[PDB]
């Protein structure tokens, strides 16, 4: 609740807009805009690691107590690191979901939008901020099968970001369509399934489509060009169904992928004989669907969701949107969210990320679209240099075991992948490859890990985690497990990043760093 | 025709029925596989045709071009009866033999017209491909538009420079392909063709000169390269 707290918000304010994220802007620029609406000026942040917490807000040092915290949290008890707060309000929306309870009381400086159906967690004021002796320490560890059970085992992400801001919103006479697009924009962000759970998608069903299949606030006269309000249907999340040929999924897809077996000779065989059931012809087949002829494109789905019942892909229908402004288009939200990493190019000027996350937050209005095709063309060939390197490891097999998990590395650094998260896709798009296919999943089931060439920042030996995938909701030890071989040597290691899996070692100081973490 | 009953009877319990060489016999998949290649050329072999029913030989020649036409029938019902997820893109058919028994050039004469024909030859200059017309429409007034096509090339054979009758001249014949077996002949080439034997429609039918001037062509039905140099 900030339906008191909201109408505090005239006086003075920041508006941090906080590290990497997608969320970031679709949960702000609502309000750069709802500043003005309140004729408030607005100040934003580029941020990158903690590192840049201090480093910017330092130079701050004022009083202004009108202030955002997301995706941050899980950072220090914030008045023992924002110390100079005597009363100054800070304001969370943070999506860095574990938090410790250090940071919550003294409640005047921080706001609890917290209220869930799991209290596990009281006492941990009652044993950590407040712990005979022998007794004390039966109950903290006794406990911490519990308290350790938190913030020493595994870590997750919760929540939205500005849908806490459209449940406010809908309420103030503000029906921004457009924004709704921008909530569904943070909600395939994370929330997809494919990325981070949610679980109650199939219960949001009714949700946003509640919101809005209650409203046509012109019901009766609808057929206009400009800002038709958007419709649902069950649609995909295949990867950028629109601009490209069928062909083009159907290799850079990986829900074929992992179980049709696309990148080998029997996958394009056994493709060719579905497509036969289908019947589409095939210059049909290699042209863009916008491209194509009509009643083939026309009646695509409505084929494809039915006699792709039966062939090892079960999981194709999905619940999404899409929409157009007027007659050069009709974009898909899902054909949007791989576009917008395309800006988040890590070119050595120094002035590429910043100023692209300034390109970015400029990119999600009607009137700034032009860019957005460039970056479609990016991820198209991003998309097709991940094979740069899989049909010539996967047949090489770099793969390495390593005990209790499953071992990769890479020794040379990509122009594409000076940008870090391409380390978490091509891990997502391989361990299928030998490691689940060609064996039973007895071998498969394990997470992996992943070197990262840094051929431009000197050697640091960047990385990122992995699950093992079926079973995805059981959350990740690697929040933990790389503390291993830190806690036990520890070595030239940073946790810069805002993130818990995320990680800096030097060039050469890395396979010892491994025997240790072996275990 | 009543007979025109039993022949197609004796193709559609054959084409889906019968297993040679320890089953999965191939024309329950080389329909479908020349339909994932989208190719029209699904092919037959006499030996295993005789191998069924050597009836197919006797009563072929005194038209094989019906029999051609009481062949594609029975494909094109295959095709779009089992695919008829095929019925919208290309839905024309024929086929293909591959009588495995080489007969030699220099050899068709009076009674070789336009029967049971096998035989070889080798390739050198002809001429680019290009279409031709196909149908019977004109009028409208009490066309030259939409009216399709068929392409087509020139061929020229000549035979074997090592099985030669010892000075006997090296001679020459002009023959034809069509739109789909094409775009294959090149020069110097040797290629094994199931043949047939004909005239032209009319080769200059008059009173004339000391001799008539006359022609004698030729098609493939199949053709398999003898010679294939890559993979």
């Amino acid at each position: 609740l900030r339906n008191d707290f909201y109408r505090q918000l005239v006086g003075k304010r920041i508006l941090i807009v906080v590290n990497y994220d997608i969320d970031a802007i679709c949960a702000s620029r609502i309000l750069q805009a709802l500043f003005k609406y309140d004729h408030m000026l607005y100040t934003v942040v580029p941020i990158m690691g903690v590192t840049g917490l201090k480093r910017a807000y330092g130079e701050h040092q004022g009083d202004v107590k009108y202030v955002v915290l997301v995706n941050c949290g899980g950072c220090v008890d914030i008045v023992e690191l924002l110390q100079p707060s005597d009363d100054v309000t800070f304001f969370i929306c943070d999506s860095h979901r574990p938090l410790d309870v250090c940071n919550i009381y003294s409640d005047r400086q921080v706001c609890i939008l917290g209220d869930a159906s799991l209290e596990e967690n009281i006492p941990a004021f009652e044993t950590i901020f407040y712990d005979l002796k022998q007794r004390a320490r039966r109950q903290w560890e006794s406990e911490r099968d519990r308290i350790m059970f938190e913030y020493t085992q595994f870590s997750y992400y919760g929540r939205s970001a500005a849908l806490m801001v459209f449940e406010l919103a809908w309420k103030l006479s503000k029906d921004n369509m457009d924004l709704l697009w921008w909530a569904i924009v943070g909600i395939t962000e994370q929330l997809l399934l494919g990325k981070i759970e949610s679980g109650a998608y199939t219960l949001e069903l009714e949700q946003i489509q509640s919101h809005v299949s209650r409203l046509t606030n012109k019901t009766n006269d609808q057929n206009t060009m400009s800002a038709s309000k958007i419709t649902f249907e069950n649609d995909l999340h295949l990867v950028l169904y629109r601009h490209w040929p069928v062909t083009e999924s159907m290799r850079y897809s990986r829900y074929s992928s992992c179980q049709l077996k696309l990148w080998t000779l029997r996958g394009e065989k056994r493709l060719h004989e579905l497509l036969l059931e289908m019947g589409l012809p095939l210059v049909h087949a290699r042209q863009t669907y916008g491209a194509m002829d009509l009643v083939l494109r026309k009646e695509f789905f409505s084929m494809v969701e039915r006699l792709a019942e039966k062939y090892d892909i079960a999981d194709i229908v999905y619940g999404t949107f899409t929409l157009s402004y007027g007659y050069r288009s009709r974009y898909a939200a899902a054909d949007y969210v791989y576009a917008l990493l395309a800006i988040m190019e890590s070119v050595k000027k120094h002035k590429t990320p910043e100023d692209c996350f300034l390109e970015a937050s400029d990119a999600l209005s009607r009137q700034h679209k032009q860019l957005l095709s460039a970056g479609i063309d990016q991820a198209k060939l991003l998309h097709a240099a991940v094979f740069r390197q899989v049909q010539s490891s996967l047949e090489a097999r770099q793969v390495h075991s390593a005990g209790s998990f499953f071992y990769y590395v890479l020794q040379e650094e990509h122009a594409f992948f000076s940008y870090p998260y391409a380390l978490g896709l091509l891990a997502r798009f391989l361990l299928r490859g030998h490691v689940a296919t060609s064996r039973a999943r007895q071998a498969s089931d394990l997470p992996l890990i992943a070197s990262c060439p840094l051929n431009a920042s000197e050697g640091m030996c960047l990385l990122v985690g992995i699950v093992p995938v079926r079973e995805d909701s059981p959350r990740n030890f690697f929040g933990k497990a790389f503390e291993q071989a830190a806690q036990k040597s520890g070595v030239a290691l940073l946790q810069d990043f805002f993130e818990p899996a995320v990680v800096q070692l030097r060039q050469s100081d890395l396979t010892r760093f491994l025997d240790s973490l072996t275990v | 025709l009543g007979p025109r009953t039993e022949i197609a009877n004796r193709f559609q319990s054959f084409l889906r029925t019968f297993v040679d060489e320890r089953g999965a016999y191939t024309y329950r998949d080389r329909i479908r596989r020349m339909c994932e290649q989208n190719m029209s050329s699904f092919v037959v072999s006499y030996t295993d045709l005789a191998n069924k029913e050597h009836v197919l030989a006797y009563f072929l020649p005194e038209a094989p071009f019906q029999m051609l036409e009481i062949f594609d029938k029975v494909a094109k019902d295959m095709v779009l009866s089992i695919f008829p997820t095929y019925e919208r893109v290309t839905t024309e058919i024929h086929v293909r033999i591959s009588l495995p028994l080489i007969e030699e050039l220099r050899t068709f004469r009076k009674l070789h017209l336009n029967q049971l024909v096998r035989t070889l030859g080798v390739v050198t200059a002809t001429t680019g491909v290009l279409p031709q017309l196909s149908v019977i429409k004109y009028d409208c007034v009490k066309n030259m538009e939409q009216t399709l096509y068929r392409n087509y090339q020139k061929i020229t054979l000549q035979e074997s420079p090592g099985r030669i009758p010892a000075g006997r001249i090296p001679r020459s014949k002009d023959v034809i392909l069509l739109a789909d077996l094409c775009d294959q002949c090149k020069p110097g080439d040797e290629l094994e063709v199931t043949g047939i034997y004909t005239n032209n429609y009319d080769g200059s039918l008059n009173t004339d000169q000391g001799f008539p001037v006359f022609a004698t062509v030729i098609i493939a039905n199949h053709v398999v390269v003898k010679d294939s140099k890559q993979v």
